[PDB]
């Protein structure tokens, strides 16, 4: 991960 | 062929060309002055209803004649002189006396019932009523009036997500009676929101179809498969019958849109979140920015829909908490109201709690916004970001919100592929420019700021690790050797902002 | 052009304008007072039957003249004064009186019109009779009247399931004679019950067809494939032919319905469970 | 039949020929002076309205009579002399005068015609305004006027990539009112950019449709399948309806385009990067070369969009750093501006740094150019290149940019009497304006800066250090044989003069 | 040579 599915 | 002026006359004078006229009366008088062909006259002479012969007469005519002469020299002879007098009046209040055209020969026929028809047919959304932001809707209308003369132009009504732009455009085309009828003949309002590369063509497929007559909506060909050059040519074709036509392009994200709009020499209103798409246009570009709602306007907005105003001090504070939290933002404020159930200041503070301990998902609601919560909006805005900018944004969490702070103080948490970190500023600018995620403030010292909504977005949204890593990676650089910015004698101790850090560190042990 | 009163006069006096008249008698007089043209008059002067010269005189006349004067000031001189008296009397019963008929009743048995024909064609269900909830059907009719002026609006007749909302909507539009005819020209009543995401578009597809003429239900295309923006444009298109039209949306579940209804600036009654 | 003047008379005098006249009055007189026939006259004598007898008298009359005499010599006798005076006066204002109106102006606001309507429908882009390169747009308009007489011709507005050619073509056809209307009737502007072999046919397919009437765009067939000879015939067919028509071919890459254009005897403006495609045309081929923006025009260009001009000496120097780097180039200058955010000379020099240590990828921005960065453009210019020329170019990295240097001084790094090196470097400047020829003092070429930092972050990281070594080698072997001034032959042995930049390049490859 | 040209 680097963003919880981008938002 | 004619042009936009002579066709603006032929379009303005249509209620009349419908009330008293007949193309059969004119076919004979016109094959002579050399403006038709025996198929043209064939097409217009055998038609069951008259609105057919008229729509064919005005279509074929706008293409055929070298000028608008042989149509004044006809309504005259046919005792329908009450027409040719009107058109000669418009052409005279056009070549010789300009300006006077809008007050004199165009305005005396406005009608607040024809507008709603034109708005509706141009798919303009219903303007909001229980509260109107005076200033912006006003300046939009002003700056639109200033440009109606122009042949093609971009007005960029740009702001944050949920910042309220589209609604303002809805109101700006719904307030005056001038913009439609006086300044521009028609409106086409289309929502973009295009992300695919095919989206920018499909849009203008539906422009092309927004243009086409109710007749020949039947005839739509397999245009889905047809070159871009042909959709473009087909449009600038079918665009003759459309004198001063305004284009609202609600929510443009791709600059390919703007490039087509500018190749098509269109008149465009553009609501967008990413402001830089205007760099695509080499042209008259004018801008109107929808800022975050100031503290007083929020009051106005609450009063406007029936919200009880404070008395105790810790009630005005509850509401300044909401205004601080939803850092002046129409959409989340609205979700907030819509979600205040009992109406009490109490349950309003309840929500004020819920926002810190559940993020936007604590107040997510059914709202006039297409979105349950502002996070669904910021979503896109964050995906689109240059990958490196995606990184910078992903990190601006570990800051203090609603606090103005120096660039080097940012250089600490922010990534980069030496000794001058200006690159941080370049990224943070792209970052505020593109969804209004940051906030630039040139002097006293080069400083940015992260607002409050744009923070609790990132809180419950970025990877649980990267928070604690940014906090430690910050505590490293942290030592080396109020309406007042924190001085360079005192950066080694960010401890001033311990509260909003005690909150993330509590947040990250969970 | 004329208008509704004066065209109502030219239409009303036809049983009369057929028994005694001839347009040729008037052609020079209209070629004269500057309200006709010698091709117009050519078109009307060489016509085999008199009903020809009359139907062309009445079509052709309405475009050129600013009013219905040079035809009252003619039936006088032509010994056909029994016509011009009827017409001047009528012009007096309209120029001289600020009162006529309003939208009401003068050709009775709206009982087969409004009750039978319009309700049935709008698929309104056959109102309940053996018991009526006074209060509610009453307030529905009231609150519908208050809004007949309005351009678009939502009335949410919301309650529990089986609580009786749809039946009451059935009754409020089937009792009175005002709601259909006086306050609104037509009725369209459609049941939603949509759960899939494809349902809210399919709905307004069958609106679009609830609208379409008896002619061109045959021409119905493979319309299933066309964007939402186009179906929407096609509706607000086909919605010109529909002055003051009421929309009942029986059993709405998806708020996408309500959003389309509000983009399409519709006038809506809504029976629903979720408020 | 009549002609343009006399039919202009019968057309001009219609408001008049309707108020007072009747063709029956004339039928016997024309049945008489032998210019009509009793069926013709039958057709005109039994007609219900007078506008009938008049429209048939004016259609029917034009075929039988050799001239417009027995109708002037009639309005006289018929007490309708107020007609025949107007007409004899007009015949005097044409028989008796060798002067009328020429192709010019008498119904003004060509501003919505030529500017709006015709430009737009020919897909001509919306000319640039905030800065105009005088000289070039001027010579384009000139050289287009000189040729408006001609039946088919090529004007090659050729230059570097992003050098601004298309914009100038946009401007030359959008400024004046002559080119469209006076010199040419219509405009068709089409972008090529064709690379596949199927592209050059598809192009002229969309010409064929750029031509077709608003009617029958509906009728568009599955035209995709029909021979080239048939599309060609269909065009030169549909080209009858097009007297003096101008063709802009924006961004041509394939010489097959130029060949079709020359088989189809078209009149063509061409924006392009590769100049040699003109060898495809056997004809009056005329040229206008788009040079690099001079240092002063760069100033003009900066001022034009509001960029502040220098004061301290190392600020005019900062901007000469920029003008030096983007070796006079519209597009990269523009990206540069769009990305200079605060406007300061400071953040401008910031970019001046970013360019040497990150190449063109450092200033890539949203610009009116279809390309994110000039490197995306040059990409193509480099793919088309002869494999061997691709090699020579690939090696010209290890030179000094913006320095005039001998052919032999080049023979050291370039692959294979070695004049052949020169032959390649010629092909190389001709085909994308990648180099720079300068005949005397000594046959020498030169590599610019933009054309270098393209290659820096683009050629194989090894081949850089290898070209540096292959040079230090043959230089040394030349060592074993024993400003406005070219480098002398007593001194080729030490390229150490350019050690500074040679030292930088080296760090890039070795690390 | 030429990283994807
Ligand atoms: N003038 C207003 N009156 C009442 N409510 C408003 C107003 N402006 C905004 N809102 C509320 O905020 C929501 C967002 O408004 P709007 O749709 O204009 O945002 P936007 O700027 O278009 O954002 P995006 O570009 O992301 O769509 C609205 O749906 C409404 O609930
Ligand atoms: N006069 C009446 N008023 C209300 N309900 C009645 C009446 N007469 C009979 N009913 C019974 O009540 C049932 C429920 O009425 P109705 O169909 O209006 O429910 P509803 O409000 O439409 O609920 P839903 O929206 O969930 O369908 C009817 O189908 C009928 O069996
Ligand atoms: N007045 C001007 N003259 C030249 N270039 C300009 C001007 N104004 C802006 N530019 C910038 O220069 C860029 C390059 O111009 P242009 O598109 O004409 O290149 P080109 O000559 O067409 O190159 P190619 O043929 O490879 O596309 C423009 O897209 C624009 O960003
Ligand atoms: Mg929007
Ligand atoms: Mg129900
Ligand atoms: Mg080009």
């Amino acid at each position: 991960p680097l963003f919880n599915f981008m938002g | 062929m004619l042009c936009e002026i002579e066709c603006r006359a032929l379009s303005t004078a249509h209620t009349r060309l419908i009330h008293d006229f007949e193309p059969r009366d004119a076919l004979t008088y016109l094959e002579g002055k050399n403006i038709f062909t025996e198929d043209h006259s064939e097409l217009i002479s055998k038609m069951s209803t008259r609105l057919e012969r008229i729509a064919n007469f005005l279509r074929i005519y706008r293409r055929q004649a070298s000028e608008l002469g042989p149509l004044i020299d006809f309504f005259n002879y046919n005792n329908q002189s009450h027409l040719a007098d009107f058109l000669e009046d418009y052409i005279d209040f056009a070549i010789n006396e300009p300006d006077l055209l809008r007050p004199v020969v165009i305005a005396p026929q406005f009608s607040r019932q024809m507008l709603d028809r034109k708005l509706l047919l141009g798919n303009v959304p219903k303007q909001m009523t229980c509260y109107i932001r005076e200033y912006h809707v006003d300046r939009v209308i002003k700056k639109l009036d200033e440009m109606c003369d122009l042949d093609s132009f971009f007005l960029f009504l740009h702001g944050r997500a949920g910042s309220g732009k589209s609604v303002i455009a809805s109101q700006a085309l719904s307030k005056s009676d001038q913009l439609i009828g006086i300044n521009y003949d028609s409106i086409v309002w289309l929502k973009d929101s295009g992300t695919a590369p095919k989206s920018t063509f499909d849009l203008f497929t539906d422009i092309l179809l927004m243009l086409k007559s109710e007749d020949d909506l039947l005839n739509f060909p397999s245009v889905e498969h047809v070159t871009s050059v042909v959709l473009k040519r087909m449009i600038c074709n079918a665009l003759i019958d459309r004198p001063n036509t305004l284009f609202v392009f609600d929510d443009v994200v791709q600059e390919e849109t703007i490039r087509w709009a500018q190749e098509l020499r269109l008149r465009c209103l553009v609501t967008t979140r990413d402001v830089e798409i205007s760099n695509a246009a080499s042209q008259t570009c004018e801008f109107i920015e929808v800022t975050s709602l100031e503290i007083d306007e929020c009051y106005d907005f609450l009063e406007a829909y029936g919200m009880p105003m404070p008395v105790g001090e810790k009630e005005e504070d509850v509401l300044n908490k909401t205004i601080e939290l939803s850092s002046g933002n129409p959409a989340t404020l609205m979700m907030f109201f819509k979600s205040c159930e009992p109406k009490t200041f109490e349950k309003m503070a309840q929500l004020n709690n819920k926002l810190e301990s559940r993020g936007l998902v604590g107040v997510e609601c059914i709202t006039p916004y297409s979105y349950k919560s502002l996070a669904m909006a910021l979503q896109r805005c964050v995906e689109v970001l240059s990958d490196e900018d995606r990184s910078a944004l992903a990190f601006a969490v570990v800051m203090p919100p609603g606090v103005d702070i120096p660039v080097k103080l940012w250089s600490c948490v922010i990534p980069v592929d030496e000794q001058l970190d200006d690159e941080v500023a370049d990224r943070l600018k792209r970052l505020s420019k593109r969804g209004a995620l940051l906030s630039g403030k040139r002097m006293p010292v080069l400083t940015f700021k992260i607002d409050h909504i744009i923070h609790m977005f990132l809180k419950h949204v970025v990877d649980a690790q990267t928070i604690a890593n940014g906090i430690s990676i910050l505590e490293q650089r942290l030592l080396e050797i109020e309406t007042v910015i924190r001085p360079e004698d005192f950066p080694k101790f960010m401890q001033l902002h311990q509260k909003f850090y005690d909150s993330l560190k509590n947040f990250a042990c969970c």
